[PDB]
């Protein structure tokens, strides 16, 4: 018959027959004798499937038996297509098709319909082979989708995927192939419902707990697993790298390049993952915000000196997570700038609706005004707040709590491994006699192997993730983005980048300035967070080192380095004094010049954006200068830190760019107050710098040999690591004093080449002459004669570079009278046989001086010593009066001797009262004076009474 | 009108308009044992039963079996 073939067609593709005892796998039906007679056909067939699924027997696996139905069932239908008579058994596949599908959806909405395993087990399933569940659950989502139920579903497969990843294996990582690329697929399937995608965030668990500690974000919710995949994970980390740490380079760049190519897939996977939720509603991407940024709040720490780890998200769900935001900003920063204006630059002046900026230090602002600012502010009920606002924000919030808890991790690295190192070595040493002590001792190396083998491991993971450029240009593209938003916001015309942003924003000032600056601070960026400018500058300065860094040839490079200069012209816009050090040293590294002696990387930026080159040099060498005033601070980014790093910047614009060199003389010519404001400085710093490099390196000894006793004092040793400390620590001191001496010189002689005049004004030319002199004595003297350490070079010691910029500067101001009188007068430093000593040294590097330049240095000792000797001849045949009793201005001896009280310099009575007759100041510092103010020198007054005396008795 | 059938058998007649709801459905369900409500979970060929639906909605006829599931 007909009605045969579709009976039969039901027993192979569901698997069953009653009477029947025969031939096939197929479970003989039991028992209700409703299910006793021997046909069969459609409209049995629900009792059939209740059977299996509630009436049991081993159907231990009800879930994948109706897979298995279904694909039976397009197994058939394909099958009998054709074949003679396709349409008779149409209605017997459909009923199939209708009901395993029906069921599929009722197995996975409640937990106790089938009598053997739960969601976990028909999860379990899945996961294993997705691939052939597929088309199933496709169906599935799709009929609980008509009927108006498909959040059971989802509550149903999603937490019980959470605990799949926690409970049912080890470790839910990138270790786990076929699994994290399974459940990859299971969240792509579902989200590419538009009806699922807009109803996902109400899944429970998709947000965490209030009491779900920081660690537990990334396990206990429902995205948490998936976001948390990336090969910085330990595990990870040593499967792929703590293997062989012993490598070739070679043979760790293989390594590096797999888990790169996968890092992608899965970044590719999240975000279209996320982008779904994020386009399904306004509910769906608002609450990835909420999401976002309850993860970031209780994340500040992961910025600490010494984070609590076990207390925090780890790194790579915080960089995964810092990556998509990225991604989600990408659009509206794209090079055109169009939808810049999207981003509210107010969006801080309302208080913060789902970023908790409690404890945020602001860039120019305290707590106090910033709450001010809030209420007079305000931004009505409701109100707020925009997505691409609100993604901006928590992207920057990302890259200074995520990826830079992740770099500053990194960094440690190698100093947490070589002080390991050093630990096991010692316990090795010990000879354990006692079986106790021996277990002991074993069970400290070997957790101390354990750890070490586990951060180089993560080293090299890290690495690898950092020199990822593909994925580190999305990053410095965000920052380059939000440089120039942050431009915009500080235009006072909101403009830029469409016009040109015009600085300085207040008229530059000509003692206490930070409530003045703060006062004409830009509002609102003087109440943006720290962490908007600091984010980007930590990781740029850190990405720097990778020789793949995203920012070499960028051609948004520009856009940094903009806001960069912008940032160091104008005081007023950031008050830390670390951030502008970071950010200085930022561009000192783009201003070096590379390997092969080409220009540094920023060189062409620097030279070419109008923005940059009408600001840089005033903003270098105003900084300079300013830096002293860093009341409280230390470094890195110290004074004399920053300092050298503005003067590698300042040697290489005046070598490789003219029009820098050209407004370094301008502001010599034509705004001399401010450029000697910056040489003051320059050469007060040379005054101590190398004393105080010499110094730190005779403290190095004082240590070094202390360390090496043995026989012990102590003569005191505190503590072997406090001395391991001090010695770190005059070494960095040692290095820092003795480079910043050689960068100073060399400017000083660059300088003196092209505007000698410049050194030569009063205000100068004594202080330089006294100073080039004492350095000179060191130089070809004990101080550095006596100085032997081990690679000099480690400690930017170069006594003989030095010593040649000395000698340069005494031959470029060897033509200026002035000079030239300064140096024969100094009595404290000048002998010609410095000059003769020097000649000598110089002479013993080949090559370091020309016989031009040593003839040279000769003519220049020669008019010295002979101004020297012309001075000394006037003195004895016309110096009758002492000179300490000869009026300043009329040079005759004084009758009643008065001390001015702003220069304290001793002057006549009737002088200072003919100059206070026509202009009302100190001649010698323009300080305001009265008469009544001068002091009359009575012990003075009594030495020239005496002296006239004296004279009187011959005449 | 309809049957209602336990997991291991137990059978209990509803006689019910085509009208009221499936909430008022288990209501009769659960008065007809000493129950909630909220315990009654009902199947009916390939799939869960809404509250919302009504018996008519859901293309029951009188005859038709129907699965109750009972609760914690
Ligand atoms: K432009």
């Amino acid at each position: 018959s007909p009605e045969f073939r579709s009976m039969t067609a039901i027993e192979d593709i569901l698997q069953i027959t009653t009477d029947p005892s025969d031939t096939r796998g197929y479970s003989l039906l039991k028992s209700e004798e409703v299910p006793q007679g021997s046909t069969l056909g459609v409209d049995f067939i629900d009792t059939l499937l209740l059977y299996q699924l509630t009436e049991n027997e081993k159907l231990d696996k009800p879930f994948e038996y109706l897979n298995d139905c279904f694909r039976r069932n397009q197994q058939q239908k394909r099958i009998t297509k054709n074949k003679p008579n396709a349409e008779s058994l149409h209605s017997t596949f459909q009923e199939i098709d209708r009901l395993v599908i029906g069921y599929g959806v009722v197995a996975l909405q409640i937990e106790n319909f089938c009598m053997n395993g739960a969601f976990i087990n028909y999860i379990t399933g899945i996961v294993s082979n997705v691939n052939s569940y597929t088309d199933f659950l496709s169906q599935i989502i799709q009929r609980a989708i008509l009927e108006g139920t498909a959040l059971d579903l989802l509550n149903a497969v999603f937490p019980t995927l959470l605990e799949y990843c926690n409970k049912h294996v080890s470790h839910f990582d990138l270790n786990e192939s076929v699994i994290y690329n399974n459940v990859l697929t299971i969240f792509e399937l579902f989200v590419t419902f538009k009806p699922i995608a807009e109803i996902f965030t109400k899944i429970d668990g998709f947000f965490a707990d209030y009491s779900c500690k920081p660690q537990d974000f990334e396990r206990k919710t429902i995205l948490g697993p998936i976001l948390s995949l990336s090969p910085i994970e330990a595990a990870v980390a040593i499967r792929n790298y703590g293997d062989n740490l012993l490598r070739s380079k070679q043979q760790t760049a293989m390594i590096h390049e797999s888990l790169q190519a996968e890092h992608k897939v899965v970044i590719d996977r999240l975000f279209f993952i996320v982008d779904k939720l994020v386009r399904g509603s306004l509910n769906s991407r608002t609450d990835m915000i909420s999401y976002f940024a309850h993860i970031a709040n209780k994340n500040h720490l992961r910025r600490a000196d010494h984070p609590p780890f076990k207390e925090l998200s780890s790194n790579g769900f915080m960089s995964n997570i810092t990556l998509l935001l990225v991604r989600f900003s990408q659009p509206f920063l794209d090079i055109s700038y169009k939808k810049i204006d999207k981003i509210d630059a107010n969006y801080f002046n309302n208080p913060s609706l789902f970023i908790d900026l409690s404890g945020e230090t602001r860039l120019n602002s305290d707590f106090k005004e910033a709450d001010a600012f809030y209420d007079k502010n305000r931004k009505t009920a409701d109100s707020k707040p925009n997505f691409i606002s609100d993604c901006f924000f928590l992207t920057l919030t990302y890259l200074h709590y995520g990826l830079g808890g992740t770099l500053s991790f990194e960094e440690k690295m190698g100093s947490e491994i070589k002080a390991l190192k050093e630990e096991i070595e010692k316990v090795k040493k010990i000879a354990a006699n006692h079986d106790v002590f021996a277990r002991f001792i074993t069970a400290q190396l070997s957790k101390m192997e354990k750890a070490l083998k586990t951060t180089e491991s993560l080293r090299f993971a890290l690495q690898g993730f950092f020199a990822h450029r593909s994925l580190q240009l999305e990053v410095f593209d965000f920052i380059c983005g939000a440089s120039t938003f942050l431009i915009r916001v500080v235009d006072p015309e909101h403009e830029f980048p469409f016009k040109q942003i015009k600085l300085p924003l207040i008229p530059d000032q000509i003692v206490d300035n930070a409530d003045f600056l703060r006062a004409h601070a830009p509002v609102p960026f003087k109440y943006y967070p720290e962490f908007v400018v600091e984010g980007p500058v930590n990781y740029s300065l850190y990405i720097s080192k990778y020789q793949t860094s995203p920012i070499f040839r960028n051609p948004r490079l520009g856009s940094f380095v903009e806001f960069t200069t912008m940032v160091l012209r104008c005081p007023e816009l950031v008050s830390n004094p670390h951030l502008k050090g970071k950010l200085v040293q930022l561009l000192s590294v783009g201003a070096m010049p590379l390997t092969d002696n080409s220009p540094g990387f920023m060189m062409d930026i620097f030279e070419h954006d109008e923005l940059v080159n009408k600001n840089l040099l005033y903003a270098l060498l105003d900084f300079y200068v300013i830096v002293e005033k860093t009341g409280s601070s230390s470094q890195f980014y110290d004074k004399f830190n920053s300092r050298y790093s503005i003067s590698i910047i300042l040697e290489e614009l005046y070598y490789k760019i003219p029009s820098y060199k050209n407004q370094l003389i301008w502001q010599s010519q034509n705004n001399a107050d401010f450029f000697v404001r910056f040489v003051a400085r320059m050469l007060n710093d040379l005054t101590f710098l190398l004393d105080e490099g010499l110094s730190n390196l005779a403290e190095v000894h004082n240590i070094q040999n202390e360390l090496d006793n043995r026989a012990r004092g102590a003569p005191r040793e505190e503590e072997d690591k406090e001395l391991q400390t001090r010695l770190a620590s005059a070494s960095r001191q040692a290095k820092s004093s003795c480079g910043l001496a050689d960068k100073s010189m060399k400017l000083f002689e660059i300088y003196s080449k092209d505007i000698p005049a410049a050194f030569v004004t009063p205000e100068i030319v004594y202080r330089l002459a006294s100073m080039l002199n004492y350095n000179l004595e060191s130089l070809v003297g004990p101080k550095c004669g006596e100085l032997k350490v081990k690679d000099p070079q480690s400690y930017s010691f170069n006594p003989k570079d030095l010593l040649k910029a000395l000698t340069t500067v005494y031959i470029n101001l060897s033509e200026q009278s002035e000079f030239i009188s300064a140096v024969a007068k100094d009595e404290r430093s000048f002998n010609r046989n410095l000059f003769v000593r020097a000649v000598d040294i110089l002479g013993r590097k080949t090559g370091l001086a020309s016989p031009e330049f040593i003839e040279k240095l000769l003519n220049f000792a020669n008019k010295a010593e002979e101004q020297r000797k012309a001075d000394e001849e006037e003195d004895l045949e016309y110096g009758d009066v002492p000179d300490e009793f000869l009026d300043p201005l009329m040079y005759t001896i004084m009758k009643d001797p008065v001390i001015l009280p702003a220069s304290k310099m001793n002057i006549d009575r009737s002088t200072i009262k003919a100059h206070l007759l026509s202009d009302s100041t100190d001649p010698f510092n323009r300080m305001p004076l009265k008469l009544e103010d001068v002091t009359p020198n009575e012990e003075l007054r009594q030495k020239i009474l005496c002296f006239k005396k004296q004279k009187k008795e011959e005449a | 009108s309809l049957t209602f059938k336990n997991f291991k058998k137990e059978k209990v007649p509803l006689d019910l308009e085509p009208s009221n709801t499936i909430l008022e459905t288990k209501t009769k369900l659960a008065q007809s044992i000493s129950c909630e409500e909220s315990q009654i979970k009902l199947i009916y060929s390939g799939k869960v039963l809404q509250d919302s639906k009504t018996v008519s909605e859901c293309g029951l006829k009188d005859g038709d079996q129907v699965v109750f599931m009972v609760s914690q």
